[PDB]
């Protein structure tokens, strides 16, 4: 049981140390998403003003 | 710090 508790050990490390950074992954691409879905918003709110600047 | 290796390898062959 000396390698197999050796290779218990060692696959769930690399099996925790996976699942952490799937999350730190997750927090980078929403944070990157956050400006991507602000880049959005800007040019929406933009033409709505030069459609009203138009009338005039 | 050779025999702590010869020691610890042979650990966890058994």
């Amino acid at each position: 049981s000396q390698k197999n508790g050796i290779a218990t050990l060692l696959q769930a490390e690399k099996e925790a140390h996976e699942i952490v950074s799937k999350a730190r992954k997750y927090r980078q691409d929403k944070l990157k998403q956050a400006k991507t879905d602000a880049a959005k918003e800007i040019d929406s709110y933009k033409i709505q003003k030069d459609k009203e600047l138009k009338e005039f | 710090q050779r025999q702590v290796i010869f020691e610890c390898s042979k650990f966890i062959e058994v």
